[PDB]
DNA sequence: ACACACTCTCCAATTCTCTAA
């Protein structure tokens, strides 16, 4: 509950699988603190903190998606990049909940503009065509290229199962 | 008939005679790796200044 | 509450890190672990969590917590192995006490977590809930302990013993003697942990190896290899053999009985004696498979399953039946059998043992366990040196204990003693049957008078209180003693021992025993048969005899013999030789023919003798057909002399005084 | 109520359809020969008893017929009276 | 509570399987052919295991001629005529040998799941046509040839399954599938009776690669006045996407029978 | 409404145990 792990303590996965290690409360709190500490602190060579400059423009356009480069996340706190590659569906939930704290630090009451923010990953360093995908890739993050052959119309979809919706295509 | 005595055993006990790339990269980097956050707050305060 | 539960789990987890950790300066990728502080208090409080809380509340929750945080695999083994390897290097060269203190206290937890599991109607609902899961985790423990550095933690446990072997018994304090009990108490558990037994609540009538475990990890074969490399067998051998010389016998010699039980269990002795070979016998077995295939083919139609016509069969009194299929057209035997087979009902049926680990008493032992060649020869060497060195001195001590302590016994110690006796006596008889280098004198402590009384007394007391499992084991032990006696008579005091073994009281008991066997499991009846064969054969070579044999011959014994004989598809070639020996005794010698004129015997001889059952060339058919020929000749004579026996053949014989005498003869 | 169950009973055995038929016919039915195998002659004996058991009480498998017969055969006094009567007839 | 153990559970066992297992074991140990250049024993299958260890492979190739000359041919006959019965025993035999000489191969950081080895055979005595497939040969070992005409995309097939109950915190593991998607029969915790609302744990369960391909007879082999027949073939593991439409191929495996699911 | 799959319930058939002649 109260005590937190060091970053070096996370070097050993102690449970029988990654997902069952990320989802533990002390591990999860440690990851949240470390991600927030990365987002408030990463710099260009010129100082000039890029993510403090991106959150600033998020509100200038009344937007909903924060964009994070993977190379920056791999350049320090490397283990978090490894966990992201292995368990994206958990890691992105924690990362989204950190991004809202960081944006509200610039713009208090931004929750009245949009209730929830999505982190977009960029520059993932390995690529497949639609040949190389196999069962080992299941639930892993992947990067793919091709031509868009067909597109449906846009529809609303029920978000939770009082009601809320989201767009779908 | 055998005997297997103690003193023999004590004496004989001692004397007897591609993600493959990326994983290694990230593990080694992981092993190798308020004023610090001031740049963030400076970017926030520049809206006040400019 | 759930939160109090997880608070204790978290307390344990924090203790699972306060313990220490490896070194990230090291640049040694990876190093070993490195040591914490307060760690004495950490170990001690964990010990308290077991003893002062979980035992007092009867939970097994604490064990579930330590299994969650993987304490055994993660800390205890490297703490011990580092202590061992450090001290080993120091010995190669040829506060330190504090290191040794940590070595002791890590081992005591290893004994506690791997301790074997018992469930009763007095265990808590918590323990009953957790039984199936902690079984999985203990299986993981066995695999891990045998695996690390090819099992090197087992050298730490014996080095601890070696400190207390060291200096004279005259010096050795009670606290000191507990180490020598503790070390052996460890190996008992490591052998005793084995795959789970499935258990459910009988509310409604409707594998447990975890994903990280497999059979070759857990097999007894593995355990042999592991102990041999890590130098255990020398320790058990030296320790048992000099046992008579003033090691205080009291602290060692029951734990040291349990080891010998716990890995004699699940071996048939013939597997240790041979009596391209594998390929040759495989080819022969494929011939047997072809014969079974031929048997199916002989009941298979040539043309397809929808070609089939229809058949009608007319009885006397002109009544008709209908059966389908093309083979029924030609084979009346098949038509008659197929006619009855359609009918729905079967009479529902009745059913003896619980509370103890799998053994000869409640499993079919016609199923070996399997050895590497190196393992086969190493195991043969271990028990051969044990027998030539240790057996008499061990049995003499453990028996003259139990005579002074019989009243206080518990079911397990009884069933251990009776299945350690049995194994070693039989194996030696077989070994000297094979070869002249071996001799029978090595097992000769079994015969002297005190042990004979004790096996007798166990069998007596078990029979009176209707405890059927001890009665079963005692039957097995008492069988071997008699077998050993006939050996020694085929070479003074032994006749005295016989005369005391065959006082009238015991003949009443040993005559009584097959009669009750009719109800019970297939092994129980088999024990009764083999004991009976031996019991009569000794008294045949005593030269009384006519009194004793008439004591055996009556309806409820014959009932057992047939009830056992009809399950012949499952039994050995040898046991049927024993049954027909007895029928030869009843029918020809004693001339008590009237017992066997009963119909369910006549059915049996058709099944077994048909092209269905006993092979056309097994030795069994010689005996069976030679018996049935004589049977039917005497039956013919009886039926024509007095036609009332046609209605006799269905029913039991009739016990009236005035007609019954002429009936039986 | 549900329909009561139908069973083998000593009344069926003591009926004229029952056991007297076997004693009236068995001497004529079965015939052994040394000129045929043990298995041959052994098989032959069971034929008549099987067909008779079916004709008497078709409920159940042949073995179950024999084993059912044991209970009533040992317990019922009237059946035992009939049986001692048979063996008295031979004592006559 | 009326707790009760399955005291009667002790299973029936096939002796032929165990003897085939520990005979195939000895063949893998000591086939002991001499060197291509010299009269020195080489032990090629142990060397092949070492090669697999060096490159983290998952399949082993065996020559049917080497098996034919072993132990008067009885082992080869048993494998040939009853492959479907004996394939699990062959797997069990190989697992022990790889444990003995290369335990690094048994696993595929947290814990690592076991490697699903594949045995493969080649150089069989004769090749059949698609027109020679007949129901008497079901489950035997064969080799076939033809021209490829279609191929399917690679799909994941469920090999072993694991489920967890909705009404209580309980888990079921290592459920076996065969031809249709299959789920547990009871809640293992006796404090709960719900049979519904299972969910398949995608992390703990295990899958395989699977591909369907379709072939037709070689044009030069068609008999007089007749037309070419076709067949559907299954590919799994490290052999998917090896085949190409319009090419000519040779296959080996066992013919099977598939139900109306 | 018409064959099916599945659940629930009650009643008597059966075997086991104790007592006395
Ligand atoms: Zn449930």
């Amino acid at each position: 509950l109260r005590e937190e792990l060091t970053l070096e303590s996370l070097s050993n996965v102690k449970a029988n699988s990654y997902s069952e290690w990320i989802t533990q409360p002390n591990v999860s709190r440690t990851i949240a603190r470390e991600l927030k500490s990365f987002l408030l602190e990463y710099t260009d060579e010129t100082g000039r903190s890029v993510y403090g400059a991106r959150i600033r423009t998020l509100g200038e356009m009344n937007s909903e998606s924060l964009e994070v480069n993977y190379r920056h996340l791999a350049e320090s706190k490397a283990i978090l990049a490894l966990f992201l590659a292995k368990c994206p569906e958990e890691m992105l939930k924690i990362f989204d909940l950190v991004a809202m704290e960081a944006t509200e630090l610039h713009y208090p009451d931004y929750a009245r503009i949009h209730s929830e923010i999505h982190v977009r990953i960029s520059d993932f360093p390995t690529i497949y065509s639609l040949r190389e995908l196999r069962e080992s890739n299941l639930s892993s993050l992947v990067r793919v290229t091709g031509v868009v052959t067909r597109r449906t119309g846009v529809f609303p979809q029920l978000k939770y199962v009082k009601t809320v919706y989201r767009n779908y295509q | 008939k055998k005997f297997f005595s103690k003193e023999s055993f004590l004496a004989d006990f001692d004397d007897s005679s591609d993600h493959n790339v990326l994983l290694n990269t990230l593990r080694k980097a992981s092993r190798k790796q308020n004023p610090k956050s001031s740049a963030f707050f400076e970017s926030m305060v520049e809206d006040i200044i400019e | 509450a759930d939160f109090s539960l997880t608070v204790l789990r978290a307390r344990i987890a924090l203790l699972a890190t306060a313990i220490g950790g490896p070194d990230y300066t090291s640049q040694i990728d990876p190093p070993p672990y490195k040591l914490g502080d307060d760690c004495l208090a950490c170990l001690k409080d964990l010990k308290r969590w077991f003893k002062l809380v979980d035992d007092q509340q009867k939970r097994w929750d604490v064990a579930m917590a330590v299994a969650e945080y993987r304490i055994l695999t993660d800390d205890l083994l490297p703490i011990l192995i580092d202590w061992e390897n450090k001290c080993s290097l120091a010995a190669k060269l040829a506060n330190k006490a504090y290191y040794d203190k940590i070595a002791l206290n890590c081992l005591q937890l290893l004994v506690l977590m791997t301790w074997p599991l018992i469930v009763t109607e007095q265990s808590s609902s918590n323990q009953i809930t957790l039984y199936g899961e902690l079984k999985k985790h203990q299986l993981v423990y066995k695999k891990t302990i045998l695996s690390m550095e090819s099992g090197k933690v087992l050298r730490a446990a014996i080095r601890l013993a070696l400190d207390v072997i060291k200096i004279d018994r005259l010096s050795r304090t009670p606290r000191d003697n507990m180490v020598l009990k503790l070390v052996l108490n460890f190996f008992r558990n490591v052998i005793a942990i084995e795959p789970g037994e499935f258990t459910i609540n009988t509310k409604k009538s409707m594998d447990t190896l975890p994903p990280n475990v497999s059979m070759d990890d857990i097999s007894l074969n593995t355990v042999i290899s592991s102990f041999h490399k890590n130098k255990v067998f020398g320790f058990l051998l030296t320790l048992t053999s000099s046992l008579s010389k003033e090691f205080d016998q009291d602290f060692i010699n029951i734990p040291l009985l349990e080891i010998m039980f716990y890995f004699t269990k699940d071996v048939n002795q013939e597997l240790l004696f041979p009596r391209t070979s594998a390929g040759f016998e495989l080819s022969k077995l494929l011939q047997k498979e072809h014969q079974m295939r031929k048997n199916v083919i002989k009941h298979t139609s040539a043309r397809h399953s929808r070609f089939g016509g229809l058949l009608s069969i007319q009885t006397p009194d002109k009544t008709r039946l209908t059966v389908s299929g093309s083979q029924a057209l030609v084979d009346e035997k098949i038509a008659l059998q197929k006619l009855d087979d359609s009918k729905k009902w079967n009479k529902r049926i009745i059913k003896a043992a619980e509370g103890l680990p799998n053994s000869l008493l409640n499993s079919q032992t016609g199923k070996a366990i399997f050895f590497t060649e190196s393992n086969g020869k190493h195991f043969k060497e271990f028990i051969n040196n044990f027998i030539d060195s240790g057996f008499n001195i061990l049995l003499h001590s453990v028996t003259n204990y139990f005579t002074t302590e019989q009243d206080r016994m518990v079911t397990l110690e009884q069933v251990e003693y009776l299945l350690f006796f049995a194994w070693f006596v039989k194996y030696q008889l077989l070994r000297s049957k094979i070869d002249n280098s071996a001799d029978i004198k090595q097992v000769s402590e079994a015969l002297k008078e005190v042990t004979f009384i004790l096996v007798s007394s166990l069998l007596r007391s078990a029979y009176d209180l209707k405890n059927w499992t001890v009665t079963h084991a005692g039957m097995i032990a008492f069988n071997e003693l008699l077998n050993l006696v006939s050996r020694t008579k085929a070479a003074t005091d032994i006749e005295f021992i016989v005369s005391r073994l065959f006082s009238d009281e015991r003949i009443q008991l040993l005559s009584n025993l097959p009669k009750i066997g009719s109800k019970y499991s297939l092994q129980f009846m088999k024990s009764c048969i083999e004991l009976t064969h031996s019991v009569l054969k000794v008294l045949e070579q005593y030269s009384n005899f006519q009194k004793v044999q008439a004591n055996y011959m009556t309806e409820p014994v014959i009932e057992t013999y047939i009830n056992f004989l009809e399950r012949f598809r499952e039994l050995e070639d040898d046991s049927i030789k024993k049954v027909f020996s007895f029928f030869h005794r009843v029918f020809v010698q004693a001339k008590e023919q009237a017992l066997l004129f009963r119909f369910d015997l006549i059915i049996l001889l058709r099944e077994m003798l048909s092209p269905d059952g006993l092979d056309r060339m097994s030795r069994s058919r010689k005996y069976v057909s030679q018996f049935s020929d004589y049977f039917l000749a005497r039956l013919k004579k009886r039926l024509k002399k007095s036609p009332a026996w046609f209605v006799g053949l269905l029913f039991p014989p009739l016990h009236n005084s005035e007609v019954g005498f002429y009936q039986r003869y | 109520k549900r329909r009561p169950q139908v069973k083998l009973t000593a009344e069926k055995l003591l009926s004229d359809k029952g056991l007297p038929y076997v004693l009236k016919n068995a001497h004529k039915r079965i015939r052994i020969s040394s000129k045929k195998n043990s298995y041959d002659n052994l098989s032959n004996i069971i034929q008549f008893y099987q067909l008779w058991a079916h004709e008497l009480f078709p409920k159940a498998k042949f073995k179950d017929f024999m084993k059912i017969c044991q209970t009533v055969g040992k317990t019922d006094p009237v059946l035992r009276e009939y049986r001692v009567s048979l063996f008295r007839d031979e004592m006559g | 509570f009326k707790s009760r153990a399955l005291n009667h559970v002790k299973k029936v066992d096939d002796v032929t399987g165990e003897k085939v297992r520990e005979a195939f074991e000895q063949f893998l140990e000591d086939f002991s052919v001499q060197s291509t250049d010299t009269g020195e024993v080489e032990k090629v299958y142990r060397a092949q295991i070492e090669f697999m260890k060096i490159y983290d492979l998952n399949t082993i190739y065996i020559d049917y001629q080497h098996l034919s000359m072993r132990e008067n041919g009885a082992l080869a006959m048993a494998i040939s005529e009853q492959y479907y019965r004996f394939l699990p025993f062959l797997q069990k035999g190989l697992r022990r040998v790889v444990r003995k000489y290369a335990p690094e191969l048994l696993n595929t950081s947290p814990e690592q799941t076991e490697r699903v080895f594949q045995i493969s055979f080649f150089n069989l005595p004769t090749v059949h046509r698609i027109r020679d497939i007949r129901s008497e040969k079901i489950g035997s070992l064969l080799s076939i040839s033809g021209t490829v005409t279609r191929t399917s995309e690679v799909r994941p097939e469920l090999y072993k399954a694991s489920f967890t109950c909705d009404m209580c915190r309980a888990i079921v593991d290592n459920v076996e599938q065969s031809f249709k998607y299959t789920e547990p029969t009871f809640c293992p915790n006796p404090s709960c009776e719900n049979r519904a609302f299972w969910t398949l744990n995608v992390t703990r369960s295990r899958f395989l690669d699977w591909q369907k391909v379709r072939i037709q007879e070689n044009a030069n082999e068609i008999p007089t006045g007749s037309m070419p027949r076709t067949l559907d073939v299954i590919l799994r593991g490290d052999s998917v996407e090896r085949a190409k439409p319009g090419d000519r191929c040779k296959f080996t495996g066992v013919e099977i029978v598939v139900p109306d699911v």
